């Protein structure tokens, strides 16, 4: 068996709606044909057509003007000359800026040592948010932490230096994962 | 009265998914009785199209059977045959992928020296050369995007006066602005032909 | 039923010294009763030709009125009408020296940096390009002497994608061996063109 | 009024029957059309046909396998735009090797000082020829000297070193100007 190309959003994959991101692809250089789908309701359908070989860089797309529209599971589709028909490992996007800003806070100062612990609280007293994902900046993911319970609650344990920066946290609905709300008020940890 | 068939083009088998092939029977001042027979059958079902009223007293009929992308492909011969409204006996084609083929050679050349010099708009050319079939897919690529055809000119397939082996040669122009060019981005020929082995080929152009 | 109308051709102007014209009418199996009548009357005289059995139901027929070589040059508004072997009201075409002209642009290039290091065949390219009415004439020189027709492909002229002039393009192949160009002999394309004063106009080529 | 372009044969003019010869026209770069005639019973036929223009050197043909077919007036054809006509004026060709060789004799040593007088002496005793021409070599031109005398009465008056090298003498009859004999033994006047 095989790995199956991948897929990646060089820039980190959650953008305000009407954001701009650099989506990519893996290049499988026999497949002179390039799909990127979302899969949307049973199936997939066809977003951008990069046409061509890649004897060199790996394929790019570019997602701007972000909509709701733009929302949900994208993947990259592969034909190798009259029949093979190559997938690519499943990405999803999520837009923010939709319901109300949450607020978060901490429980000790914004710069912890991180031998002993922190933990974030961040929750909307007024937009009954299902869920609510913690979002630190630069890191290329879905956030590293995501909680359903009235009071979010994240400590970070014994944190560590790759664990600094700037963060901020989002709410999320039941049927809308891929949308999200405002962003928070940023949490400068040094 | 006459009856050709056509064969599935590479723009739908490349760029697309739905290669239909068509018969068609030329003239006669018919009410188009007609009725066409093909050979893969069951799998789909062939259509008959309207009397395309054919200039003159041909009032052409056409047929399509969808969906014969594979069997191209793995190259079965496909036969077309058709008994009019008028009398004599019933008339049929049959084709199929051709036996030899020989790949195109491809080469984009350079603006002209003394045209570049005057900064403005110059000529990106595309020789598709010694080939298959006659059939070919021309497109051009800024960066790496797909040009509109409307973009560029692309003439057709022609024979070249050749030695021996009949082979034919396709020629294609893109004109742009000169920026671009001196800028340093890139542009790019592709080649689409039924030998080619992994369908299209691509060979770019810097300066 | 139609009528159409056919322009001398730069070939028999330039190279020849017998302009005709043609004006044929084309189908309704007719026993091709017709009547021609043409502008500059007298000076020469109008010749009609064969029922030349066109395909279907047209049988068409056909009218030149040869040496009209000088009233072409001084523009001069020909017309063609024809009352024909069927009913309704007789037909009637007209043509001139197109108003409106744009000289061609014309840009021999070399042979592919990479087909020629492969010391064997390899191509010379001659690029007409934004003209006047499409017809135009290329003929490739060796040293200088016109060869054949048979040993350079020129595909035709087409309308490019054009910034509002609607102006036509053509290209020409002359396929040479390395020996040739690397010994140090003259090869040149010749572009002949309505527009152009001296009729032609040659660019050659060294390497 | 004009010249009207010329006529040369960078080669000399009269060849034996089968020989090669580098005939040239000048260039008028205003004419794309080139014709050699050679003007023939009433009218001028075309024979060769060289397109293009001269924006360098001036035009040349070339006769080979010299047939008394090939022999007569041969004028240049140019035509400039879509009416101008312009010609040039006349050049004759003749071949050689048809008759008989003549012979010729001197009535001095082979090396005459010029100050004083040598004739030369050609006829043929059993061809009667119309004329004859004396022909010198080199000189791209129709004879200096011609006559039709019973002996070919050939002075060359006080010589002067340009008239100096190998000469011959031709036979010529009535109708075929064009045709002359074989040549005749050589004289390497010095
Ligand atoms: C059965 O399959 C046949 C295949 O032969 C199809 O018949 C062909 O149908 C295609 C339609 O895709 C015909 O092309 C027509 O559309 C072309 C579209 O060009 C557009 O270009 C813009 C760029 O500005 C682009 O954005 C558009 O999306 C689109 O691509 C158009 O160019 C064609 O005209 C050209 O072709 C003719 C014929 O050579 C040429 O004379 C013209 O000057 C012009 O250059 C045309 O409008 C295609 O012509 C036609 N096949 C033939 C042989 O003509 C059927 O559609 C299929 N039927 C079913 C039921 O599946
Ligand atoms: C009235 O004037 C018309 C002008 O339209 C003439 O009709 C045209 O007649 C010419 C004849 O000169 C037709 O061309 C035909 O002969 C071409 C000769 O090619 C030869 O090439 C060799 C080189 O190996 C050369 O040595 C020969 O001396 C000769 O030049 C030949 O190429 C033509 O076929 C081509 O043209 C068709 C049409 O486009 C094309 O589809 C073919 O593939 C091929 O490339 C042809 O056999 C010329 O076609 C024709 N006009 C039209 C529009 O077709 C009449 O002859 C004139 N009549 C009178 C009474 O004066
Ligand atoms: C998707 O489409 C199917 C049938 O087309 C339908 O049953 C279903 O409700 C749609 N929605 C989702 C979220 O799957
Ligand atoms: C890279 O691939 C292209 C085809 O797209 C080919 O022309 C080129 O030779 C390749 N590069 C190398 C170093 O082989
Ligand atoms: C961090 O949390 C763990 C889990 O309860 C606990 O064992 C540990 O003592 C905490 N560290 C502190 C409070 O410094
Ligand atoms: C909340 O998270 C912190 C982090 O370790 C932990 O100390 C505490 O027990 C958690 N409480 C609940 C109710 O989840
Ligand atoms: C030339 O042709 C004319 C008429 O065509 C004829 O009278 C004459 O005899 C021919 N011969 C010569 C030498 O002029
Ligand atoms: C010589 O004439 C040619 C046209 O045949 C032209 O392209 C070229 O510029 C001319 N040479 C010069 C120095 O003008
Ligand atoms: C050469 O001929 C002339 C003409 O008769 C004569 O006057 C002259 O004396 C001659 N020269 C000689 C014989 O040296
Ligand atoms: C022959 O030519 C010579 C050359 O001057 C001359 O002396 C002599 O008088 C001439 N005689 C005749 C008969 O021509």
């Amino acid at each position: 068996n095989f790995s199956t190309p991948f897929i990646s959003t060089r820039s980190s994959p959650v953008v305000p709606w009407g954001g701009s991101v650099r989506i990519q692809c893996q290049a499988i250089p026999d497949a002179y044909l390039i799909w990127l789908m979302m899969l949307k309701n049973s199936t997939y359908e066809k977003r951008d057509e990069k046409l061509g070989f890649w004897n060199d860089t790996t394929p790019e797309f570019v997602i701007d003007h972000m909509d709701a529209n733009k929302a949900g599971r994208y993947r990259c589709r592969y034909r190798i000359g009259f029949s093979r028909f190559r997938y690519s490992d499943t990405l999803e996007l999520v837009v923010t800026g939709l319901y109300g800003k949450p607020s978060l806070s901490v429980d000790r100062g914004p710069v912890l040592m991180p031998g002993e612990n922190i933990s974030v609280t961040c929750s909307s007293a007024h937009i009954p948010f299902d869920r609510f994902s913690l979002a630190k900046e630069g890191e290329l993911s879905l956030p590293q932490h995501q909680s359903g319970e009235h009071p979010a609650n994240f400590s970070l344990g014994p944190v560590d230096l790759n664990v600094s920066g700037s963060y901020r946290c989002y709410g999320w609905y039941n049927r809308s994962p891929y949308l999200w709300s405002f962003p928070s008020n940023a949490l400068e940890l040094v | 009265p006459r009856l050709s068939l056509r064969r599935p083009a590479l723009e739908d088998l490349l760029l697309g998914s739905e290669a239909n092939l068509t018969c068609t029977l030329t003239g006669l001042k018919d009410p188009s009785g007609a009725t066409f027979t093909w050979t893969p059958s069951s799998g789909k079902n062939a259509v008959q199209q309207s009397p395309k009223r054919d200039p003159c007293g041909c009032y052409s009929v056409s047929s399509v059977l969808p969906g014969c992308a594979e069997p191209w492909n793995n190259r079965e011969t496909f036969t077309c045959t058709a008994n009019h409204p008028e009398l004599e006996t019933p008339l049929t084609a049959t084709i199929s992928k051709s036996g030899n083929t020989f790949r195109p050679e491809v080469h984009l050349l350079p603006p002209p020296s003394e045209e570049l010099a005057l900064n403005e708009l110059v000529t990106l050319t595309c020789l598709a050369r010694g080939f298959s079939p006659e059939d070919v897919l021309i497109r051009w690529l800024k960066g790496t995007e797909q040009l509109p055809r409307d973009k560029y000119l692309t003439w057709e397939s022609r024979k070249e006066p050749s030695q021996g082996t009949t082979t034919f040669a396709v020629t294609s122009i893109l004109r742009v602005a000169a920026e671009d060019w001196k800028k340093g981005d890139t542009f790019s020929c592709m080649v689409g032909h039924e030998a080619l082995p992994l369908a299209f080929t691509q060979k770019t152009i810097d300066r």
